[PDB]
């Protein structure tokens, strides 16, 4: 159920494999890459550099072939990719999307439960 | 096939008002944003009024906003453009231009232009309008250069513009050319065009050229004949 | 407040790149479109959310992103690609246009151009006017200066002449008209359309007797 990730801007994230539908019930690696296409210039633009993982973990989760619990990314890879870009979207009229939300997002302290997060 | 038809252009008095439409096709309208873009003549592309998908927020350019005002229905998808105060500065070729794919149940998403209408005249001068005279352009012996007679009909006079013609209702475009119009010192409008054709086909064909004056609502069937 | 090159000149077969970016104050994280005019037809987009061809678009045409710039890439660059090429980006709240990019493709062929004379209708006569139409076809590059002749004398009063414009050959075609009176048609032995092009002058002949 692992099937190799096509989204080019989901391209050397740190990993390369995702399964469908993800959280979004997106059916397609087409039907989420026409949504994360809309973040490529904020990307681009290099308002926070976790801006890249965040949105594929989350559009493209991770799809390890061993291991079948989903797994998703830490709040603070959210607080920062937010903070860090979420005020320009805010000076231009645009708004934090209600799908890229930090608040439920697994914290990185709890120990049984896992969240992917670099640095 | 998406096809978005612009009617209502012609000629509007400064001070006057103006009421466009713009008939889609070829796709769910519903679905779709909608916009308006103007083009000076000779000018460059003008942003002027933009709309969502139902019509609860309509949106508008600088030199159009208080003056105009974009709504749709998606019942007849139709979408309406209507203007007050017209100056000058307003005469422009209107296009209709429908929305590309935006990914749904989020709220982050961008537009783009996805199509384009063929645009409608809309000229802003005092003057009456005025239809088109008709002259034919005969085809002769004088006008046949190695087999290959050139002919056509002359549209004078006629105020504002545009001028489209056609040749046999359609059948005939290889070889048609209509040329830009001309501004006499009247201030009229004159045009011509010309179709080349085998010169044995004179005889064996009639040939009507349609011109079509939609500023006037004048349409002219002219046939061209020869006379030696 | 979007910027490109006013113009840009390739070669046959080569590759153009025309760039559009945003000022100071444009939305950075916005997209950008590219959209073709032809001369004389209505814009088609080539291009929209900065490198996506609609249904229809050859593949040749292609879009890239750097920083705040986008570029439009055309391969294989024909002589039919000769169009005003516009770039337009939106933040949601208004839409922006660049002023456009003229797209010559040089090294197009010479062409001496082709006249044709055509005298006032018999109609036109008899409506108490007279309008001598010059029409001139089949030339590149698209430049002409028009004279007229009553008899051998020239006549500046009463001509209006046309821009050259691209017909379907891609070659160019102008016209230029002589109003006169019905008299003045009757009175004179021969009119002439002096059509010069690159140095050379091509001229057609009318007399109201033929």
């Amino acid at each position: 159920a692992c099937q190799e990730i096509t989204v080019p801007l989901c391209k050397g994230i740190g990993y390369q494999y995702t399964y469908m539908p993800n959280q979004f019930n997106h059916d397609t690696q087409d039907e989420a890459g026409l949504e994360v296409h809309q973040f490529w210039p904020l990307v681009e633009i290099q308002c926070s550099p976790d801006l890249k993982f965040f949105l594929c973990s989350m559009y493209t989760p991770i799809c390890l072939e061993d291991y079948k619990k989903p797994l998703p990314p830490c709040r603070s890879v959210c607080e920062r990719a937010k903070a860090g870009c979420a005020p320009l979207m805010r000076q231009y009229g645009f708004a934090w999307p209600d799908r890229m939300r930090c608040d439920r997002l697994p914290e990185q302290g709890n120990p049984d439960t896992l969240c992917m997060d670099y640095n | 096939e998406v096809q978005l038809v612009e009617s209502g252009g012609g000629l509007v008095q400064p001070g006057g008002s103006l009421r466009l439409s713009c008939a889609a096709s070829g796709f769910t309208f519903s679905s779709f944003n909608m916009f308006w873009v103007r083009q000076a003549p000779g000018k460059g592309l003008e942003w002027v009024a933009g709309i969502d998908d139902d019509g609860s927020y309509p949106n508008y350019g600088s030199a159009v906003k208080g003056r105009a005002t974009i709504s749709r229905d998606n019942s007849k998808n139709t979408l309406y453009l209507q203007m007050n105060s017209l100056r000058a500065e307003d005469t422009a070729v209107y296009y209709c231009a429908k929305s590309g794919p935006r990914p749904p149940h989020t709220t982050y998403w961008h537009k783009s232009i996805d199509a384009w209408g063929q645009g409608t005249l809309v000229t802003v001068s005092s003057a009456s309008t005025k239809g088109p005279s008709v002259f034919p352009l005969a085809p002769s012996s004088k006008s046949t250069s190695g087999g290959t007679a050139a002919l056509g009909c002359l549209v004078k006079d006629y105020f504002p513009e545009p001028v489209t013609v056609s040749w046999n209702s359609g059948a005939l475009t290889s070889g048609v050319h209509t040329f830009p119009a001309v501004l006499q010192s009247s201030g009229l409008y004159s045009l011509s065009s010309v179709v080349t054709v085998p010169s044995s086909s004179l005889g064996t064909q009639t040939y009507i050229c349609n011109v079509n004056h939609k500023p006037s609502n004048t349409k002219v069937d002219k046939k061209v004949e020869p006379k030696s | 407040e979007l910027t490109q090159p006013p113009s840009v000149s390739v070669s046959p077969g080569q590759t153009a790149r025309i760039t559009c970016s945003g000022d100071g104050s444009w939305c950075p994280f916005c997209f950008y479109g590219w959209y073709q005019q032809k001369p004389g037809q209505a814009p088609v987009t080539l291009i929209y959310l900065n490198n996506k061809r609609p249904s229809g678009i050859p593949e040749r045409f292609s879009g890239s992103l750097s920083g705040s710039t986008n570029t439009l890439t055309i391969s294989g660059v024909q002589a039919e690609d000769e169009a005003d090429y516009y770039c337009g980006s939106s933040d949601f709240r208004r839409w922006a246009f660049g002023g456009g990019t003229k797209l010559t493709v040089l090294g197009q062929p010479k062409a001496a151009p082709s006249v044709t004379l055509f005298p006032p209708s018999s109609e036109e006569l008899q409506a108490n006017k007279a309008t001598l139409v010059c029409l001139i076809s089949d030339f590149y590059p698209g430049a002409v200066t028009v004279a007229w002749k009553a008899d051998s004398s020239p006549v500046k009063a009463g001509v209006e002449t046309t821009t050259p414009s691209k017909q379907s050959n891609n070659k160019y075609a102008a016209s230029s008209y002589l109003s006169l009176t019905p008299e003045q048609w009757k009175s004179h032995r021969s009119y002439s359309c002096q059509v010069t092009h690159e140095g050379s002058t091509v001229e057609k002949t009318v007399a109201p007797t033929e």
